[PDB]
């Protein structure tokens, strides 16, 4: 049992696409006959190519400001059963 | 079994009883511990809509003690008893709001 | 020949002349006869744009006879004199209210 | 420090203290000196959204004297005691307004 490190450049990926970075390095390297077990533990994103992604549409900060809503955590709910109630139902219990 | 009654709420610490003065002055201690900086923000209406309320003078960049911003806070409770009041601290690094709580209530 | 005086009305069984506590009493009864679930709703305005009422407690899973609603009706009525209150029919197998009637009125 | 007081303005020279008789006269004698039509306008309610306020007879095309001015002002005043009143002066030239102030506001 062993850790392996790999380098790959940077120019072999496409510029803002997760698609293709999976595709690359998780692609068929797993299924090999020369290896019972594989398992990827971690990845290190490079800033030049961090940057031709979009991210988060709005993130921590612009979030609150658009809520109103800063000091405490948020509280949520989901609405129980998963599967059965009419959508006049499922409003009650929403309201 | 009861059914809930029909309640008008005001964000962060609302459900709490009605805020004694010597809680505001622990509340207002955190925010100087941490480092951020307070100041007082009065409306004459709260709504969810609105998300700009009228600044009492400057954000107070220069706070030693948690009785100077009480001050601050009676000065314009004073001025204004029928608008409401509430207390912000804003960060630097972070450029976000930390905690902001309502101390005044339009008095009837 | 006579025209029609303008008057406000509250969906089924509206027309009719002002249901007596017998007349209640015996369309509960019919709620219970089928089997579907009794619940009371209330509610400050009557408006045909608004379709959700709040609920009173919970509905009445376990409801043997028609006194035990009247009962609920009564304690809603007390407390709330001046909002409208409504008495539903849940279907669990069709999945749809089955009958829906108006019991109270704003009193002056 | 001080916080600026919420007050209600009305475009130009409405941050200066109110115009005595004799400051009017004066601002009357500039829009004649340089070759302009005045007039007096009137209105119910001063809002931002509205442009157009209730012309009083007609523009005063044949003006010697600001005296003259002064004295369609006080007729529109004692008829209309809850209107706004503003002067006006029209630029045949240019084909714009080059001068417009209120003179009176509802009393009471």
């Amino acid at each position: 049992q062993f850790i392996a490190y790999i380098a790959y450049p940077l120019d072999l990926f496409e510029e803002g696409s997760i698609t293709n970075v999976l595709t690359s390095i998780v692609g068929n390297v797993f299924g090999f006959k020369a290896l019972r077990a594989l398992r990827l533990e971690d990845i290190r994103f490079p800033v030049a190519y961090i940057k031709t992604f979009q991210g988060p549409p709005h993130g921590i900060q612009v979030e609150r400001d658009k809520l109103n809503k800063y000091g405490r955590p948020l509280l949520g709910c989901t609405i129980k059963p998963k599967l059965g109630l009419s959508a006049k139902n499922y409003g009650r219990a929403v309201y | 079994m009861q059914t809930l009654p029909k309640e008008r709420r005001y964000e962060t610490l609302s459900y709490l009883p009605p805020l004694t003065d010597v809680q505001i002055e622990k509340q207002v201690q955190y925010i100087l511990s941490q480092g951020y900086i307070p100041a007082v923000e009065f409306n004459e209406v709260s709504e969810p809509t609105e998300l700009y309320w009228t600044l009492w003078k400057l954000p107070l960049f220069g706070a030693k003690t948690s009785r100077e911003v009480l001050a601050e806070v009676q000065s314009c409770r004073s001025q204004y008893p029928g608008h409401y009041i509430r207390v912000v601290g804003f960060d630097n690094i972070k450029q976000c709001q930390i905690l902001s709580f309502i101390v005044h209530k339009p008095s009837r």
